[PDB]
């Protein structure tokens, strides 16, 4: 008649476990003990009962696992299994993480960039916050010329890339703009896009003479 | 919650839907961890194109990487196998599509199997769950 203990314990090495929203959660507590150990689950200390989450959830005693169905956010938290037999018990915790991915054209702070003054010669930057699950690709636009004309043949601007995503950069999210000429005043465009959309907002630069 | 949307150069573990986190060790060599400590797991996600990015191994200098043949593997220099197509699929899992190399039509995915075995290119298939992956925040 031995005291509840775990069968594999390879596969509860694992504390910490997430997934992204409506897919499916499986939690396993492999025990084995004489008589057979009982299994119970907690969910943040409190009991866990089938009324607690919509659509409850099965067990699968054979298993010893505890499966929930297309989770929500509100799945978030701690899972405690408890093993047990009249002569003891033991349990184990995990920490279910409901992420929930935002698939939309970049959003980006309000304000940001901010515009900006500075001495000839002076120094000067220009950040821009962004939120966007997708990878975004970060690029600052700026006005410039060809030739001494101001549009091309199709009456569009001549614009610039001073600087974008890469390898190169560690983070577009900021432009430094280093002794700047009079010429460096005028609109620094941010334009953020991933596969879904894109946005863009701009500040101004004013180099006192 | 949300500071996984944010940054440009983003710091991130690649769990795959077979939960594993993707690695990539000194020797090369790419495979799929269970560990949670494994320093060969914090991978560089960055942008190099609109939904094209260069995902690289942080601590071995490596980045994740496709051959025209369809294998996974990571070269220390930067190229383009190493251009990675990301995208959301339906169900919340990222996809990592090789921008370059394809095959009978269809594209190669970056993918592991039931134990963290890499997958071969021309057999991944887009929706089958083997090429999932949810990005991680690290910081």
């Amino acid at each position: 008649k031995r005291a509840p203990y775990w069968t594999n314990t390879e596969k509860m090495e694992k504390r910490l476990h997430a997934v992204p929203a409506a897919n499916t959660v499986k939690f396993r507590c492999p025990a084995g003990g004489n008589p057979m150990p009982t299994m119970r689950w907690l969910k943040n200390g409190k009991e866990f009962k089938q009324e607690h989450r919509i659509g409850g959830y099965k067990v699968r005693n054979q298993h010893w696992s505890l499966i929930m169905e297309s989770v929500v956010p509100s799945d978030k938290g701690n899972y405690t299994c408890v093993v047990e037999n009249e002569y003891g018990s033991i349990n184990h915790t995990y920490h279910l993480d409901v992420v929930e991915r935002s698939p939309h054209r970049p959003i980006l702070q309000a304000g940001l960039p901010a515009n900006a003054s500075t001495v000839v010669g002076g120094d000067v930057e220009f950040v821009c916050k962004v939120y966007s699950d997708a990878q975004p690709h970060i690029q600052w636009i700026k006005h410039v010329e060809k030739n001494g004309s101001k549009y091309g043949p199709d009456g569009l601007p001549y614009l610039k890339v001073l600087k974008h995503s890469g390898i190169n950069s560690s983070n577009a999210e900021v432009l430094a703009l280093f002794n700047v000429t009079e010429a460096d005043a005028g609109e620094y465009i941010c334009k953020v896009s991933n596969y879904i959309g894109q946005a863009n907002q701009s500040a101004w630069l004013t180099v006192l003479p | 919650s949300y500071n996984h949307l944010q940054g440009d150069v983003r710091w991130r573990k690649l769990f795959s839907f077979t939960k594993y986190f993707l690695k990539i060790e000194k020797n090369g060599k790419v495979s799929g961890t269970k560990k949670e400590n494994c320093p060969y797991s914090i991978l560089e996600i960055t942008s190099v194109e609109i939904g094209v990015v260069a995902v690289k191994a942080i601590n071995s200098n490596y980045y994740l990487a496709m051959n025209k043949k369809g294998k996974l593997y990571g070269s220390k220099e930067f190229n383009n196998d190493c251009k990675l197509k990301e995208r959301i699929e339906e169900n919340g899992y990222n996809t990592y599509a090789s921008f370059n190399w394809q095959h009978n039509g269809r594209q190669m995915y970056v993918a592991l199997n039931g134990k963290g075995a890499p997958r071969r290119g021309q057999k991944t298939r887009r929706k089958n769950t083997s090429a999932h992956f949810l990005p991680m925040v690290v910081h």
